[PDB]
C-alpha cells in the first residue's frame, strides 16, 4: 500500500514514492522488487471509450 | 564376501534378539498361511510360543540375553518347502487358468 | 497383476468383453454430453442443436 | 508332571508388604 | 530533561562490534560520496552497526525506564 | 495403617468412593485456587489491577 | 532486513504478567500522541475498567470525547458524549480520509499491531526509537522517513515520540524511550486482552498436569503390571 | 473375531501376579536407564543421521540465502 | 440370563469395539495416535460449535466476529485458539499416525489404509476452508493461490475455479460456502472414521513386530483404555502449552490483519501442514505438473501395498528401510521448511533435490532396498 | 439460552449453529433406529407375527 | 448469514439472485412441513396397529 503518485511520476505516469519503484505510462516499476507493474486486467482494448474491462 | 554382509544383517536385523527365527518374522499373506497350516504339529508350537516370547519381551521393550539370541547358523528354515509347496500350487492354479 | 493375467484365455475375455465395454463407454460419453450440454459435440447432432 | 509346574518367584516385583512368605496377606490387604 | 536510551546508545556504541560496523560504515560512506552516481547505499552497513548496538542497547535499557 | 483405615471406612464402597471423591474435589478447587492464585500474585506482585488499584 | 532485538519486558517471562501502570501511562500515550492518526476499533471504553482505570476514571475519559448518535425523532444525527460502551474514536471518516491526511498513506488501526507484526513490541519499539538520518547514498521523497526497522526503511509516519511529547500523571519523565515502553505495554495488552489471565491459567494447568500426569501414569502401571511382570513357560510334549 | 476362537495354542503356560501383590514402578531408574540407553544405542545410527542432514543442509541453506542479500561490492 | 453389555444391540456394537475387542499385547505409544485423532476430531467438533455459535460468515463481519468472540465472549479465546491449536494438533496426530503406518506395514490393511487416505484428504480440505474463516490476510491470499491453482487443469480449469468461487474472485460467496463446508464436512469425517474402524477390526491391529499376534491378545479395555487416556493427557498438556503459553506460535501474524484483496501479503504461505506440498507443487515449473505432483504426493499412500517388496511387514528388523524411512522423515522436514521460505536462491535447488528425493524414496529406493534386504535374509 | 436479556443476536447466530448441527444428531438417532427396529423386523396391519410369510 | 443485519437480508438474496435459489428455499421450508405430515402419519400408524409395542 505504498502508494504510487497516480497520474504524474517522477519518470513516466505515476511513481513509487515510498518505495523506488517508480511508473511510467504503461506503468512500469522502474526499480523494485513489488511481484509485477500495475496489474492490467482482462479487458476489450479497442477504445478508452469502448473497454468493457471489468 | 557375503558370510560376513549376510550374518552382519542378521545380527542388524535384530529378531535373533528376541529368540526368533527368520521364518517366525515372514509377513503372513494367504500363502504364508496355508505354509503354516500345513506345518507338523511340534513345529507349529515352537513357533507360536517363540512369537508370543518375542511378543510380550517388545511388551516389555526388552530383548533377551545375548546367550539366548538365535545363533544365525542355527537357525533353522523350517518352514521354506511348505512355503515353497504353497507357491508352486499357486502357480500351477495360475498357470492353468491361462 | 504382472503375468498371471497374461494368457490365451485373457485375451479371448478381453474380447469377449470388448464390445460391452465399448458400448459401456459410448454409454457414458452420451450421458456425459447429455448431462453437460456439451455444446462442442452436441452442436452437430441435428435436432438437439435446436436448443442452441 | 503337573505337580512339576512351580510359580516362578515374584520377589523381585511384589510390595514390601508381602515379600515374606510367612506372613498372613491380609493384614496388609486393606493396606495394599 | 535527559532520555535513557541516548546514554545506552553510547556506551553501546563503545562496543567493539560497533566500533568495527562503524568505520565499515565510513568506508561506505567513503565511497559512495566519492563516486559520483551510483546505485549503492550505506544501508547494509548501517544495519550491521545498528544490530550490535541495539542487541547492547535491548539488554541495558529498561534498567533505567 | 493411616491408608487401611481410610480404605476401610471411605474406599470399599463405590458410594462412599464416590462421595469422598465429591468432598474432596470441592476442597481441592478450594484450596488448589487458593494456592495457584497466591503464586500468581506474588510472581507478578505489584504488577497486577488490585496491587494498584487503591490508588485511584 | 533490519529485525528487532529482544527486549526485557516484564510480561515476557512465562508466569509473567503485564505491569499494569505501564499499560495506564501506555493508554494516556495513544490517548494523547496516536488516536488523532490511529484508530482502535476493537477496544472501548469499558474495557480498560479493572485493567488499568475504575470505572468513574474511564467514565469521565469516555465523558471526554464526543460521539456522533444515531437518528432523532426529526432524523437527524447528534453530537453526545461517549459512553463506557462506546469503542474508541475514530479519527478520520473513512480510509480515503485517513491516506488523504497522511501523504497517501493510511495510518493502521492499532487494535492487533503487535499481534499483526513479525516481531510485535520489540518491533514496535525499535520502530518508534530507530528514526535516524538516512545513510549515504539513501533519498526518500519528501513526507518520508529513514527508519531502519519499517520494510523498505522509508516509512511515511514522521517520529511521533519525543522527549516530554507528553506529561505522565504519574509524574514519569517522559523521556522518548519511557514514552515508548508505555505504549508498546499498552499495545500488547490491546492486541491481547487475555495475557494475564492466560498465564494464571497455564500455571494452574502446569500444576493439574504436574499432579495428574504422575497419577494417570500410576494408574495405567498399576493396571498393567499384570502383563509387565507376566512369566510364560513352554511345555511342550 | 472374539475370545475363544482367535488361534489354537497348547503347552503355554502363564504365570500373573495381582496389581495388588505388586508395584508399578519397580526398579523404574537402576533398570529403566539402561534400557533406554540399550534402546537408544540400538537405533541412533538409524535415526540421527538423516536428522543431521538436515541440519547441515538447513544451515547451509539458511546461511547461503542470507549470503546472497549481502551487497557485492559491485 | 445375559450380560447386557454382550446383548443389547448398542451396547453390543460398543462391547465389540472398545471393552471386548482382542488387542495385540505388544502396540507401543505409536499406537496411541488413532485414538488421539478421534479425540482431536472431537475436540474440533466442540469449539468449532462453539465459535459457530458467535461467528458471521459475511465478509463484512467475519473477521470481526472473531474478534468479538476472542475479546467479549466469555472464554471464547480460549475457545478459539484450543481450535486452532487442535487443528495443528490432528495434523501433527495425523502425519505420526500415516508415518506409523509406514513404519510397521499398517497399509498392508487394505480397505482401512485406504479410508485413511480418504480420512487424510478430507481433514485437509476442513482445515484449509476452515483457515479462511477468519478473513485475515492469509485467510484471503491462501484461498486466492489455492484455489487459482485449480485453473491448471485442462479445458475445465478456470470454469471450475469460477464455480468454486461463485464468481470472478475469491469473494463473499467464497467465504460462505466454505463455512457450510466447513460445517459439514467433520461430520462426514466421523462417518468415515466410524467405516475406518470397521474395516480395522474385520482383523485387529497390526503391532511392532509385524507378526500376527493373535496369540498373545489382551482385552481393550481396561489396558488400551487407561493407555489411551494416558495418552490423551499427554496430547492436552502439548495443547494446553501451546494455547496458554504460545497461543501464536503455529500461526501468521498477517491474519492479524483484515483481508486487503488490494495488497499482497510479502509472503503467501499455507499452513505448516501444508509446507510440505506446497514445497512440492513450487518445486515443478510447469503449473499443471506441479498440481500434478502435489496431488501424487498425498496419492502415493494408495499405492504403499503395491509397492512392498520385503517378506517382513513392518520396519522392526529391516535396518536398511529404517535409514530410508528416516530419511523420507528428514526429507519430508525438509519439504515444510522450503515451503516455508521464499522461491529464491538456495531453496529452488534444494526444494527441487528434496521434491525428487520423496518421490525416488517411496517408488524406487524403498522397493529395491527391500529386496536387498530379502537376499540378504537368503529368502 | 438467549445469551442475553432478549432474542437477539446472540440468539439467532447460536440457532444457527444448532440447527446445523441437529439433523446429524437424528440422522445418528434414525441410524439407530433403524438399528432397534431390525432387531424384531416389522409389525404388520393385522398386528400378528409374520414369520411365515416374509 | 446469521447476522440480525443480514439474516433476513440473505434470504431476499436467495430468493431473487441465486440461481434456482428460491427453488431451494421453499422447497426447504415446504419439505419441513412434509417432514411433519410424514411423522405425524407416522406416529398415528406407531399408534394404531401397536407399533409402540417394540
Ligand atoms: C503430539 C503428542 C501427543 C501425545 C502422545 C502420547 C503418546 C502416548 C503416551 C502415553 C503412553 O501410552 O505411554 C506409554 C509409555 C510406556 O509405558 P511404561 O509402562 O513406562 O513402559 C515401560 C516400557 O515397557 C519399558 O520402559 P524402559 O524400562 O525402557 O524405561 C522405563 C523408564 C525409565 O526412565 C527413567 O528412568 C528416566 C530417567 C531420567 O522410562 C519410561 O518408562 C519412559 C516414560 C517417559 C518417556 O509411557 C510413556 O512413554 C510415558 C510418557 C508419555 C509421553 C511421551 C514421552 C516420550
Ligand atoms: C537417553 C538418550 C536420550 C533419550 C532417548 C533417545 C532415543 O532415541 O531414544 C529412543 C528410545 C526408543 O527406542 P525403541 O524402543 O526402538 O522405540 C520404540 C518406540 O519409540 C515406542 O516406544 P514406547 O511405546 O515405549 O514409547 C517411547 C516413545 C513414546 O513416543 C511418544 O509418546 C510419541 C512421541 C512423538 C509425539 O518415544 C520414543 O521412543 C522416541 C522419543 C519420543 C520423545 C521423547 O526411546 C526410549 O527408550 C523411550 C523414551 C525415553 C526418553 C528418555
Ligand atoms: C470433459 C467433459 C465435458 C465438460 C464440459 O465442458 O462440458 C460442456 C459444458 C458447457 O460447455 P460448452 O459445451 O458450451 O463448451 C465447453 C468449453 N469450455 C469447457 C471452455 C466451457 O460445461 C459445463 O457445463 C461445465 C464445465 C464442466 C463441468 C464438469
Ligand atoms: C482436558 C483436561 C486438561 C488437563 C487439566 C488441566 C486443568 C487446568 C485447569 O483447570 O486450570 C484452571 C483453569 C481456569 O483457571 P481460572 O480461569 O483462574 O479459574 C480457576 C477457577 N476459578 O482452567 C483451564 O485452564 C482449562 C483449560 C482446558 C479447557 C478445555 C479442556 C478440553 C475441553
Ligand atoms: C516417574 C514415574 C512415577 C511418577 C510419579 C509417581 C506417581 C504415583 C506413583 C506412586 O504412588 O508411587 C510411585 C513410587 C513407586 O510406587 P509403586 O512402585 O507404584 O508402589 C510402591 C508401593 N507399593 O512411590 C512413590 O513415589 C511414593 C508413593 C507413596
Ligand atoms: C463406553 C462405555 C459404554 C457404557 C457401557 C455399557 C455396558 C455396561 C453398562 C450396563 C451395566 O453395567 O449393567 C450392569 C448392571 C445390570 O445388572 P447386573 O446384574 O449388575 O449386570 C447384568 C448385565 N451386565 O447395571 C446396573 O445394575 C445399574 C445399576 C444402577 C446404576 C448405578
Ligand atoms: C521417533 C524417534 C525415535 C525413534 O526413531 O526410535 C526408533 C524406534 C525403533 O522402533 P522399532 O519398532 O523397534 O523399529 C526397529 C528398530 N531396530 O521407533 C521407530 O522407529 C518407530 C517410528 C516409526 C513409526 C511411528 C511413527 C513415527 C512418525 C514419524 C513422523 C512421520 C511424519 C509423516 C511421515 C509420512
Ligand atoms: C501525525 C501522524 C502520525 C502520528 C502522530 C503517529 N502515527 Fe503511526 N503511522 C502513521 C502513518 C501515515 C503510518 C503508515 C506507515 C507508512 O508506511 C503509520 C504506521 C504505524 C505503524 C505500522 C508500521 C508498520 O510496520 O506497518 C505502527 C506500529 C504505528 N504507526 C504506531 C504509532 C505509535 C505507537 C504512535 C505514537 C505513540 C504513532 N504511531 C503516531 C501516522 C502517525
Ligand atoms: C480422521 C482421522 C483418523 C482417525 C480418527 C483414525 C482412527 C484410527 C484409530 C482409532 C485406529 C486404531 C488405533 C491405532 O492403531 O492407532 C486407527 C488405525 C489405523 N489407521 Fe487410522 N485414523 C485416521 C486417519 C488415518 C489415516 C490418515 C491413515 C493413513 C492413510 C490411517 C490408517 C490407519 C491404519 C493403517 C490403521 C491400522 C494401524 C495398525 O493397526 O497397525 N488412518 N485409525
Ligand atoms: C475436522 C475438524 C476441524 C478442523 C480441522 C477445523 C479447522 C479449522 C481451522 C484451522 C480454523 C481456523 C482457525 C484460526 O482462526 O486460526 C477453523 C475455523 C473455524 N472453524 Fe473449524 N475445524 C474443524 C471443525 C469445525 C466444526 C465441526 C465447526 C462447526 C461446528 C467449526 C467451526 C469453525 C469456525 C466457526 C471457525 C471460525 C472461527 C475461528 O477462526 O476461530 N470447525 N477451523
Ligand atoms: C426422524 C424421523 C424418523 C425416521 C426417519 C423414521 C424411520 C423409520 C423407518 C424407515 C421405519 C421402517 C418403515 C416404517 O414402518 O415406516 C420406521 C418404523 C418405525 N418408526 Fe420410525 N422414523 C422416524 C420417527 C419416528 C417417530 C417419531 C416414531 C414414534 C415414536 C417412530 C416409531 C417407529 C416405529 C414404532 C416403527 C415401527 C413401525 C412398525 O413396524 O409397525 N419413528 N421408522
Amino acid at each position: 500500500g505504498c502508494v504510487p503518485i497516480a497520474n504524474a511520476g517522477d519518470f513516466g505516469g505515476y511513481y513509487c514514492p515510498c518505495h523506488g519503484s517508480h511508473y511510467d505510462a504503461s506503468g512500469r516499476i522502474r526499480k523494485g522488487p513489488a511481484p509485477l507493474n500495475l496489474e492490467v486486467p482482462t479487458y476489450e482494448f479497442t477504445s478508452d471509450d469502448l473497454v468493457i474491462v471489468g | 564376501w557375503l558370510e560376513g554382509i549376510r550374518k552382519w544383517y542378521y545380527n542388524a536385523a535384530g529378531f535373533n534378539k528376541l529368540g526368533l527365527m527368520r521364518d517366525d518374522t515372514i509377513y503372513e499373506d494367504d500363502d504364508v498361511k496355508e505354509a503354516i497350516r500345513r506345518l507338523p504339529e511340534n513345529l507349529y508350537n515352537d513357533r507360536v510360543f517363540r512369537i508370543k516370547r518375542a511378543l510380550d519381551l517388545t511388551m516389555r521393550q526388552q530383548i533377551l540375553p545375548k546367550e539366548q539370541w538365535t545363533k544365525y547358523e542355527e537357525d533353522k528354515f523350517y518352514l521354506e518347502p511348505y512355503l515353497k509347496e504353497v507357491i508352486r500350487e499357486r502357480k500351477e492354479r495360475e498357470e492353468w487358468a491361462k | 497383476m504382472l503375468s498371471r493375467f497374461l494368457g490365451p484365455r485373457y485375451r479371448e475375455l478381453a474380447r469377449n468383453w470388448i464390445p460391452t465395454a465399448s458400448m459401456w463407454g459410448a454409454v457414458g460419453a452420451v450421458g456425459l454430453v447429455w448431462a453437460t450440454d456439451w455444446r462442442l459435440i452436441l452442436d452437430w447432432v441435428p435436432y438437439i442443436n435446436g436448443k442452441f | 508332571s503337573h505337580t512339576d509346574i512351580r510359580v516362578p518367584d515374584f520377589s523381585d516385583y511384589r510390595r514390601a508388604e508381602v515379600l515374606d512368605s510367612t506372613k498372613s496377606s491380609k493384614e496388609s490387604s486393606d493396606a495394599r | 530533561l535527559v532520555d535513557p536510551l541516548t546514554t545506552v546508545r553510547e556506551q553501546c556504541e563503545q562496543i567493539e562490534k560497533c566500533i568495527k560496523a562503524r568505520e565499515r560504515l565510513e568506508l561506505c560512506d567513503q565511497r559512495v560520496s566519492s563516486r559520483s552516481q551510483t546505485e549503492e547505499d550505506c544501508t547494509e552497513e548501517l544495519f550491521d552497526f545498528l544490530h550490535a548496538r541495539d542487541h547492547c542497547v535491548a539488554h541495558k535499557l529498561f534498567n533505567s525506564l | 495403617t493411616l491408608t487401611a483405615r481410610l480404605y476401610s471406612l471411605l474406599f470399599r464402597r463405590t458410594s462412599t468412593f464416590a462421595l469422598t471423591i465429591a468432598v474432596g474435589a470441592l476442597f481441592f478447587e478450594r484450596a488448589f485456587d487458593q494456592g495457584a492464585d497466591a503464586i500468581y500474585e506474588h510472581i507478578n506482585q505489584g504488577k497486577l489491577w488490585k496491587h494498584i488499584k487503591h490508588k485511584y | 532486513e533490519l529485525h528487532a532485538p529482544s527486549y526485557p519486558w516484564s510480561h515476557r517471562g512465562l508466569l509473567s504478567s503485564l505491569d499494569h501502570t505501564s499499560i495506564r501511562r501506555g493508554f494516556q500515550v495513544y490517548k494523547q500522541v496516536c488516536s488523532s492518526c490511529h484508530s482502535m476499533d476493537y477496544v472501548a471504553y469499558r474495557h480498560l475498567v479493572g485493567v488499568c482505570y475504575t470505572e468513574e476514571e474511564a467514565k469521565a475519559l469516555a465523558e471526554e470525547v464526543e460521539v456522533q448518535d444515531g437518528p432523532n425523532e426529526d432524523g437527524e444525527m447528534f453530537m453526545r458524549p461517549g459512553k463506557l460502551s462506546d469503542y474508541f474514536p475514530k479519527p478520520y471518516p473513512n480510509p480515503e480520509a485517513a491516506r488523504a491526511a497522511n501523504n497517501g498513506a493510511l495510518p493502521p488501526d492499532l487494535s492487533y499491531i503487535v499481534r499483526a507484526r513479525h516481531g510485535g513490541e520489540d518491533y514496535v519499539f525499535s520502530l518508534l526509537t530507530g528514526y535516524c538520518e538516512p545513510p549515504t547514498g539513501v533519498s526518500l521523497r519528501e513526507g518520508l522517513y529513514f527508519n531502519p526497522y519499517f520494510p523498505g526503511q522509508a516509512i511515511a509516519m514522521a517520529p511521533p515520540i519525543y522527549n516530554e511529547v507528553l506529561e505522565f500523571d504519574d509524574g514519569t519523565p517522559a523521556t522518548m524511550s519511557q514514552v515508548a515502553k508505555d505504549v508498546c505495554t499498552f499495545l500488547r495488552w490491546a492486541s491481547e486482552p487475555e495475557h494475564d489471565h492466560r498465564k494464571r491459567m497455564g500455571l494452574k494447568m502446569l500444576m493439574m498436569m504436574g499432579l495428574l500426569l504422575p497419577l494417570v501414569y500410576a494408574m495405567k502401571r498399576h493396571k498393567w503390571s499384570v502383563l509387565k511382570s507376566r512369566k510364560l513357560a513352554y511345555r511342550p510334549p | 473375531r472374539e475370545f475363544g476362537h482367535l488361534t489354537r495354542m497348547r503347552h503355554v503356560i502363564t504365570y500373573s501376579l495381582s496389581p495388588f501383590e505388586q508395584r508399578a514402578f519397580p526398579h523404574y531408574f537402576t533398570k529403566g536407564i539402561p534400557n533406554v540407553l540399550r534402546r537408544t544405542r540400538a537405533c541412533i545410527l538409524r535415526v540421527a543421521p538423516p536428522f543431521v542432514v538436515f541440519y547441515l543442509v538447513y544451515t547451509w541453506g539458511t546461511q547461503e540465502f542470507e549470503k546472497s542479500k549481502r551487497k557485492n561490492p559491485a | 440370563m445375559t450380560n447386557i453389555r454382550k446383548s443389547h444391540p448398542l451396547m453390543k456394537i460398543i462391547n465389540n469395539a472398545f471393552i471386548d475387542l482382542p488387542a495385540p499385547s505388544n502396540i507401543s505409544s505409536w499406537w496411541n495416535f488413532g485414538s488421539l485423532l478421534g479425540i482431536c476430531l472431537i475436540l474440533q467438533i466442540l469449539t468449532g460449535l462453539f465459535l459457530a455459535m458467535h461467528y458471521t460468515s459475511d465478509t463484512t463481519t467475519a473477521f470481526s466476529s472473531v474478534t468479538h468472540i476472542c475479546r467479549d465472549v466469555n472464554y471464547g479465546w480460549v475457545i478459539r485458539y484450543l481450535h486452532a491449536n487442535g487443528a495443528s494438533m490432528f495434523f501433527i496426530c495425523l502425519f505420526i499416525h500415516v508415518g506409523r503406518g509406514l513404519y510397521y506395514g499398517s497399509y498392508m490393511f487394505l480397505e482401512t489404509w485406504n479410508i485413511g487416505v480418504v480420512l487424510l484428504f478430507t481433514v485437509m480440505a476442513t482445515a484449509f476452508m476452515g483457515y479462511v474463516l477468519p478473513w485475515g490476510q492469509m485467510s484471503f491470499w491462501g484461498a486466492t493461490v489455492i484455489t487459482n491453482l485449480l485453473s491448471a487443469i485442462p479445458y475445465i480449469g478456470t470454469d471450475l475455479v469460477e464455480w468454486i468461487w461463485g464468481g470472478f474472485s475469491v469473494d463473499k460467496a467464497t467465504l460462505t460456502r466454505f463455512f457450510a463446508f466447513h460445517f459439514i464436512l467433520p461430520f462426514i469425517i466421523t462417518a468415515l472414521a466410524a467405516v475406518h474402524l470397521l474395516f480395522l477390526h474385520e482383523t485387529g491391529s497390526n503391532n511392532p513386530t509385524g507378526i500376527s499376534s493373535d496369540m498373545d491378545k489382551i482385552p481393550f479395555h481396561p489396558y488400551y483404555t487407561i493407555k489411551d487416556i494416558l495418552g490423551a493427557l499427554f496430547m492436552m498438556l502439548i495443547l494446553l502449552i501451546l494455547v496458554l503459553f504460545s497461543p501464536d506460535l503455529l500461526g501468521d501474524p498477517d491474519n492479524y490483519t483484515p483481508a486487503n484483496p488490494l495488497n499482497t501479503p510479502p509472503h503467501i504461505k499455507p499452513e505448516w501442514y501444508f509446507l510440505f506440498a506446497y514445497a512440492i507443487l513450487r518445486s515443478i515449473p510447469n503449473k499443471l505438473g506441479g498440481v500434478l505432483a502435489l496431488v501424487a504426493s498425498i496419492l502415493i499412500l494408495i499405492l504403499m501395498p503395491m509397492l512392498h517388496t520385503s517378506k517382513q511387514r513392518s520396519m522392526m528388523f529391516r535396518p536398511l528401510s529404517q535409514c530410508l524411512f528416516w530419511m523420507l522423515v528428514a526429507d519430508l522436514i525438509t519439504l515444510t521448511w522450503i515451503g516455508g521460505q521464499p522461491v529464491e536462491h538456495p531453496f529452488i535447488i534444494i526444494g527441487q533435490l528434496a521434491s525428487i528425493l520423496y518421490f525416488l524414496i517411496i517408488l524406487v529406493l524403498m522397493p529395491i532396498t527391500s529386496i536387498i534386504e530379502n537376499n540378504l535374509l537368503k529368502w
